[PDB]
């Protein structure tokens, strides 16, 4: 969909609950940069990209 | 600091077409959709189509799709929008907008372009003094305005005094004479103390008959 | 395409009352939803977007609520500056559509107009017409009625009014009347009158002048 995906950002997130991270730069789709989390359960969770600890999560990941 | 600045008012026969421009400043052009939305009488708002002005998207209504072309330059920062195969009905306010994070919602808009579509000829406005006087002086209040008389189509613009001037100010809605001309009128209200020492003057344009006029309202 | 009805097409309020405008789509948009904000002659402006977020600079008494096909658009605190039009737009689906629009008009108290008459300049007379304008400035509620009167003769079919919007400030209505004709007839009378009748007036008042003084 050619629109942002994200009308809110979740907290309380975390690493363990965590499958997999997409983040999306801006562009047509949305001039925000979108992060959504994808949970162990299979639910989707939007993320503040800006947020210290969400870059904290995806550093730990890439280790 | 966002400006979308759009081209002047145009009038058009049937079967013509124009081209309206919508020039961006104030932010990275190639980041965002410009949208256009058209206002014509008792349709409140349509929109026309849009794209995005970095390349790769441009949509346009089923209600246009084969007359309306949308472009863009990144030189100049500008989209432009053409309609094709004119009709009267497509007499309208035409705008340009901005999208916000994404192509949902409009976040700045341009001041609109009047578009009129006619077969009958264009006409320049005379324009008159509406003197302050013995006549238009009250309770310490002076009235005096400008007449701006037999044109078409519309719009008139007046400011007064190259736009210093606001404060008081009625530019009345144009009446539609029996001629099929349009007149109106532009009043303002000022203290009657300083008609002495202060300059008036309106400031009227009609950019389909190329008219510029600044007339300077004198007491009589 | 998505269907938006806008309610009520319509209304009057007084400062300080709260303000209610209801959109309601014909399918899930999935709170892509804004609103705007139109005055006459102006641009819509962004008051809303994503159904509750306010847009940067926009006073907080405006909020939005709402999700599937349901949407509503509050103002806490009605000023004088808020008389508009408002719209809703989906884009939920394309094609985006708006809401027909909800007029939102100011009722405050009686003010009387200030009247004025101009009559014709001379660079008009030269040309063979004579305008006499007539001016009912800054009054409240927008019934008024003007009466031409030439050699106490009253006129018709010789005029036309037109009234503005109302005021941003004060909520009042302006009204200009212009009673126009050849030279030739306005140099036949002497006494041009327009006599104003409103609600704000202990009795109508009368501006005239004597033709050539």
């Amino acid at each position: 969909e050619l629109r942002c995906q994200c009308l809110q950002t979740l907290q309380g997130i975390h690493l363990k609950n965590i499958q997999s991270v997409k983040v999306k730069s801006p562009g047509p789709h949305c001039a925000q940069t979108e992060v959504i989390a994808t949970l162990k359960n299979g639910q989707k969770a939007c993320l503040n990209p800006a947020s210290p600890m969400v870059k904290k999560i995806i550093e730990k990941m890439l280790k | 600091q966002v400006q979308l600045v759009q081209s002047g008012a145009e009038v058009k026969k049937p079967g013509a077409s124009v081209k309206v421009s919508c020039k961006a400043s104030g932010y990275t052009f190639t980041n965002y959709w410009i949208v256009w939305v058209r206002q014509a009488p008792g349709q409140g708002l349509e929109w026309m189509g849009d794209l995005y002005s970095g390349g790769g998207y441009t949509f346009y209504s089923e209600n246009f799709k084969g007359r309306v072309t949308m472009t863009r330059d990144t030189s100049t920062s500008t989209v432009y929008m053409e309609l094709s195969s004119l009709r009267s009905e497509d007499t309208a306010v035409y705008y340009c907008a901005r999208s916000g994070y994404d192509r949902t919602w409009f976040a700045h808009w341009g001041q609109g372009t009047l578009v009129t579509v006619s077969s009958a000829s264009t006409k320049g406005p005379s324009v008159f003094p509406l003197a302050p006087s013995s006549k238009s002086t009250s309770g310490g209040t002076a009235a005096l305005g400008c007449l701006v008389k037999d044109y078409f189509p519309e719009p008139v613009t007046v400011s007064w005094n190259s736009g210093a001037l606001t404060s008081g100010v009625h530019t009345f809605p144009a009446v539609l004479q029996s001629s099929g001309l349009y007149s109106l009128s532009s009043v303002v209200t000022v203290p009657s103390s300083s008609l002495g020492t202060q300059t008036y003057i309106c400031n009227v344009n009609h950019k389909p008959s190329n008219t510029k006029v600044d007339k300077k309202v004198e007491p009589k | 395409d998505i269907q938006m009805t806008q309610s009520p097409s319509s209304l009057s309020a007084s400062v300080g009352d709260r303000v209610t405008i209801t959109c309601q789509a014909s399918q899930d948009i999935e709170s892509y939803l804004s609103w705007y904000q139109q005055k006459p002659g102006k641009a819509p402006k962004l008051l809303i977007y994503y159904a509750t977020r306010l847009a940067d600079g926009v006073p907080s008494r405006f909020s939005g609520s709402g999700s599937g096909q349901d949407y509503t658009l509050t103002i806490s605190s009605l000023q004088p500056e808020d008389f508009a039009t408002y719209y809703c737009l989906q884009h939920g689906e394309s094609p985006p559509t708006f809401g027909q629009g909800t007029k939102l008009e100011i009722k405050r108290t009686v003010a009387a107009p200030s009247v004025f008459i101009f009559p014709p300049s001379d660079e008009q007379l030269k040309s063979g017409t004579a305008s006499v304008v007539c001016l009912l400035n800054n009054f409240y509620p927008r019934e008024a009625k003007v009466q031409w009167k030439v050699d106490n003769a009253l006129q018709s079919g010789n005029s036309q009014e037109s009234v503005t919007e109302q005021d941003s400030k004060d909520s009042t209505y302006s009204l200009s009347s212009t009673l126009t004709l050849s030279k030739a007839d306005y140099e036949k009378h002497k006494v041009y009158a327009c006599e104003v009748t409103h609600q704000g007036l202990s009795s109508p008042v009368t501006k005239s002048f004597n033709r050539g003084e």
